């Protein structure tokens, strides 16, 4: 609601939420460690943290220092993702 | 524990093409290739949604690759330190047994990101001796908490108990 | 002066790959919002040069611009064109800087100074929202039986014609009824497309109070949006150069915030 | 026997088929872009045409409860019918009772009769309802397009065993493709009879034996259906609203052949008045080649050619590749009905 | 002797072969995407065709008890024959009879006689059925294919011994591929309910090249002599492959097109001319797709003939186009030893070269 | 004296070599995935060929 259902990178309609930090889990969760994102940007962020050992502090999409990376990853998806594989769930 | 049983069941439900896709991704990370990422996400994400104690991404990826390569049959009570340890009773004590034992013991000095090749050679040694069953759920549970001393102690104790029979 | 801008979208290629540009056109509300994001304030641009902050409509200028979406342009490729007419200079490099995947060609903009004399023939294309306001009895339920309610609803519904009249004649009469006031007289009018335009709008809805106070917890509820669309092309003649220029840059109907009012004129 | 109809027709941009985004449908043929009209549009235009009003006895609907509550008269049957339908299994994933049912407008009275019976249990009532909708196939429009009904077992009843609910189609229609290159529209961003028409080739195939079998052996109704289908196909516009076809070719064969390869090379003309004629010429070429390269002995092929007022001929000016040329549509229909054996057009209208 | 058939055929927009998601099949060749039609689809289309109907004597069914029940008559034998097939080893496990039996033996009356014999034990009758299944070997549909069965051993009895069940197929079919870059498109549809109160499908259009290979000696051996039946099979296969199409979505995508070019060659070794289309065909304004594809095929055929020439085995081939529409050797080369404008005389010439057979008497061997 | 033969050959879509799973064999060259045909398969195909019959 706060983000007006807009992605924080491409300003597209937002459907997912990315956790900036993991200070609290489950019992307490302020709406300040979360950011609104679309499917492509969330997937790029997920693939940008697989083996970095970030632990607590994760990627903040608002930081410019990540922007040039994130878009690049997005390009790869648009070049290689197959919609017939996400459908027909295996 | 629930979360791993369903993961292994879903892995056992895969067909030849997905197994080949995972086979061609051995020795690689989760992010570089997109088909493998999509398949792993489809297999794993609902389980993580429903169950909070689901296995982490790295362990699940490693287990998926190992299952794709080796394709053992799931059976409770057939863990690695028992089959390896029952096999070690048929080798020459002077030469071959220390060579196998060192490879089995090297696992205690590696993290989850470097445990592909040693496990591969161990499972190849298993396959060379006509072994068709393995406990995947138990292996995943051990690998999840590999950074705890009692886990390693129980692992070695099970190996010794199986070997001394 | 007037500013005229053109944007291009592929809407083609491999159907098994993501196409954000083609998917962006499925909701008229999203298209309107994206086009509105092209007019930033003087303070927002200085504070955020990269468009990487949460989007708030209060930080963008409000100005009644118009736009239309055309399709089926050939040359062995598929194209969807967006034509925007405004009274302000658009900032396209600020709106699409993180969404270059959407477009298939760089945006183009140019100036426009239309000066027309009295009694001049023009070739026009424009899309209308065929709507009339009526009093409707309220029928509800329809669980095998229709139950009437005494309330009468003031509602904007679609334009209807009789069984012995074609839609083209009805639309021509409906436009010629108002053409005296706008400032032009028709010569021929033919209907090309008749259909519907759909959209969805988010709205905040309160749920629970905050234990710490100072607000609620809130959620989003989606409201449908349906419009009746009819596209016309023909020839017109200018009555007086004064009211015609007012008709341009203003719109010739309702729903002007969803690409429903725009006159495109060519000198014949 | 197989009745094959090939048509060449011009259509205006205001009477075209559009996609979800509002653009006219187009396809790729011969490596180039061509205009396209879908087969579903043609089928539904023929189904709901003026000339097919006497042969429309079929409903495809998801609101069987509403149709049932239009004959009983007694207001106390809407939930019972809905419960019976749910017992049968007409409920797909999610939603509520949104399975399309295609049957005839004559067994609805039977459904109302079973629904209005308070002396019958629900299970056997649903069984009777399924039995009623397992044989409602005596509609000429069903005999040409077929039917397919798969009831879901998610909420199916105990036994309520189903019968064969599949009808094989007797009509094959292909997507109409433009003879020439798709023409672009005029851009209004360069700003400082109303539009050109498009030529289309249409192909229809009808199986006589299948149509006869699906109508429970009826024969006059089949001839009436064939005549009405020909008239509706020749005299309808897909969306919008003489415009008679420039050329109609009717053939009677045993195996289907498509002449769509006559336009692999696009027809390009500097003058717009010489388009259609040249198109016809190309068609003749291809036909001749086929008639000399893929058939001999066994069973020959004869055909009728129709042009409005014999404006455009297809005979090579010397070859008798068409049995006869006809200048009127009614005479062509009469000859087509005559070839199948008798079937005068006047006496065949007295059938539904 | 090896008979090679090459075909060039253009198709109108349709969908003749699709996967589990409805998308038409595709492949990668020369680094670019092409349309694809599976070989099994073509083989099944030729099998269930009007031309290849008089030589159909084989059946592939997962339910052999029903046919025995029909053949027996008004008696009851479903349970007994079903159990006999259980102990024959046809994989009763997994609740499915996934074992598919290609025993042709359309005279299945023998299985009825063993089933209808109330004098033999349940094990001996399971041995006679196994012994009679593995000896059909007839019905030339298995003179072109056949790995008849491989029985299950775990769930079968320990007193039944199987004989050989391998037929050593004599037909090779390649997957049809397009000569250009495939362009798949989506059609949007609507249910359009009738009583007052978007979908997605896939289709594409391409020009395909097809290759078939037949071994004469293996075909003759599989029929235990009977050269007349082999000639009939060859002629009927040529006729069926010439004019037949897959019956997939043809009620909305009628694409009954005929091939534009046919090349028939006789040689001792198999050669495929697919490498003619490593470079995809690009359409120019002065010609069409079929002519350019035929020209590229002509170039590759001439280059292969000149490059791999051996004086100990000349190659004889015939070229067929409808009414000589598209010649093969356009520029200078007389690549084909004969040019024929009709299909029937092409079949006659093929038969005459094969054995001097005539198309009339060979049709009298129906089998 | 050493005789060296180098060949370049393109193939239609097929499956000339399979593993236990039934997938065509592959390898990693230059860091990228490539198809593979085993040397033993080539040797046995040459041995059983008609040119090596004598
Ligand atoms: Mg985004």
């Amino acid at each position: 609601v706060m983000d007006h259902a807009a992605c924080m990178v491409c300003k597209a309609p937002a459907t997912t939420v990315q956790h900036v930090n993991y200070r609290r889990a489950g019992g307490k969760e302020i709406p300040e460690d979360l950011r609104a994102l679309c499917r492509l940007c969330h997937d790029a962020c997920t693939m940008l943290e697989y083996g970095s050992g970030m632990t607590t502090n994760r990627i903040d999409p608002c930081d410019p220092i990540w922007r040039e990376r994130i878009l690049a990853k997005r390009k790869e998806i648009v070049e290689f993702r197959s919609r017939g594989q996400r459908f027909r769930k295996m | 524990n629930r979360g791993t049983v369903d993961f292994i069941a879903s892995l056992e439900n895969l067909k030849e093409g997905d197994l080949g896709i995972l086979r061609k991704l051995r020795g690689a990370r989760l992010d570089e290739k997109l088909p493998g990422f999509d398949l792993f996400s489809a297999l794993w994400w609902p389980l993580r949604q429903k169950n909070q104690r689901a296995p982490k991404r790295e362990v699940a990826w490693l287990i998926a690759k190992l299952f794709a390569e080796f394709r053992f049959e799931q059976r409770e009570g057939a863990t690695l330190p028992i089959l390896m340890g029952g096999i070690c009773r048929k080798l020459e004590p002077k030469k071959e047994l220390p060579r196998v034992l060192a490879r089995f013991d090297q696992l205690a000095s590696l993290d989850i990101m470097q445990m592909e090749e040693p496990l591969s050679v161990i499972m190849g040694i298993l396959r060379k001796h006509q072994q068709v069953c393995l406990d995947w759920v138990g292996l995943t549970d051990v690998l999840s908490f590999w950074e705890q001393e009692p886990v390693k102690r129980e692992w070695s104790d099970s190996f010794i108990k199986a070997y001394k029979i | 002066m007037i500013y005229l801008s053109r944007l291009l979208i592929d809407t083609g290629g491999n159907p098994d790959r993501p196409r954000p540009g083609r998917k962006w056109l499925d909701n008229i509300y999203n298209v309107h919002r994206r086009l509105s994001m092209a007019f930033p304030s003087g303070l927002r641009r200085e504070q955020d040069p990269h468009f990487l902050k949460p989007f708030s409509p209060n930080d963008f200028q409000k100005t009644p611009f118009l736009f239309r979406v055309d399709n089926n342009i050939d040359g062995n490729d598929k194209r969807a064109i967006i034509i925007v007419q405004s009274v302000l200079e658009p900032d396209w490099d600020y709106c699409f800087q993180n969404a270059l995947d959407f477009l298939a060609a760089p945006p183009e903009t140019k100036e426009y100074n239309p000066e027309f004399k009295a009694g001049q023939l023009l070739r026009f294309r424009l899309r209308v929202n065929a709507s009339v306001r009526r009093h409707i009895p309220e029928m509800v339920q329809q669980d095998g039986q229709t139950i009437e309610t005494g309330k009468i609803l003031h509602k904007r519904v679609s334009l209807t014609w009789d069984a012995s009249s074609t839609p083209d004649q009805a639309l021509a009469d409906w436009l010629a009824a108002k053409s005296p006031k706008l400032g032009f007289t028709l010569q021929r009018c033919e209907l090309l497309q008749l259909g519907w335009v759909y959209g969805s709008k988010p709205e905040p809805k309160n749920v629970k109070v905050k234990e710490q106070g100072q607000g609620y917890w809130r959620e989003h509820k989606y409201n449908p949006l349906r419009f009746r669309a009819a596209l016309l092309e023909g020839v017109l003649e200018v009555d007086d150069p004064k009211l015609f220029l007012k008709t341009l840059s203003s719109g010739i109907g309702k729903a002007k915030s969803f690409g429903f009012g725009l006159l495109s004129v060519l000198p014949i | 026997m197989l009745i094959e109809i090939h048509m060449i027709q011009n259509h205006s941009p205001a009477n075209l088929n559009r996609d979800d985004l509002g653009a006219p449908k187009t396809c790729y043929f011969g490596g180039v872009l061509r205009s396209r009209i879908s087969s579903q549009c043609i089928k539904r235009s023929i189904r709901t045409s003026n000339d097919f009003k006497a042969l429309l006895g079929g409903v495809r609907t998801r609101r069987l409860a509403d149709l049932i509550q239009q004959e009983a008269g007694e207001t106390e049957c809407w939930k019972k019918a809905q419960e019976i339908l749910n017992k049968c299994g007409f409920k797909n994933k999610d939603d509520n009772t949104k399975m399309l049912v295609f049957m005839s407008k004559d067994k609805i009275k039977d459904l109302a009769r079973i629904v209005l019976d308070n002396s019958l249990g629900l299970t056997e009532a649903a069984q009777q309802v399924a039995n009623v909708i397992a044989q409602a196939t005596l509609a000429p429009d069903i005999a040409l397009c077929g039917r397919m009904l798969e009831p879901n077992d998610k909420d199916k009843d105990k036994k309520v065993k189903w019968s064969n609910t599949t009808v094989e189609a007797a009509l094959q229609v292909a997507h109409a493709i433009s003879t020439h290159i798709a023409r672009p529209e005029i851009d209004y961003f360069v700003a400082a009879s109303m539009f050109a028409s498009a030529c289309f080739y249409k192909y229809f195939s009808i199986d006589w034996e299948q149509l006869v079998k699906n109508l429970k052996g009826d024969t006059n109704l089949a001839a009436h259906t064939v005549g009405a289908f020909l008239l509706a196909a020749a005299k309808t516009n897909p969306s919008g609203k003489h415009n008679y076809p420039d050329g109609i070719l009717v053939e009677f064969k045993n195996s289907p052949i498509s002449y769509a390869n006559a336009f692999v090379r696009p027809v390009s003309v500097v003058k717009e008045s010489d388009l259609v004629e040249q198109s016809i010429g190309q068609l003749s070429n291809y036909v001749n080649d086929i008639r000399l390269g893929y058939y001999d002995e066994q069973s020959p092929v004869i055909g009728f050619w129709f042009s409005p007022n014999n404006r455009y001929p297809l005979g090579y000016k010397h070859s008798k590749l068409a049995s006869r040329n006809i200048g009127n549509l009614n005479e062509l229909v009469g000859a087509v009905l005559d070839y199948i054996g008798g079937f005068k057009w006047e006496e065949v209208q007295k059938s539904k």
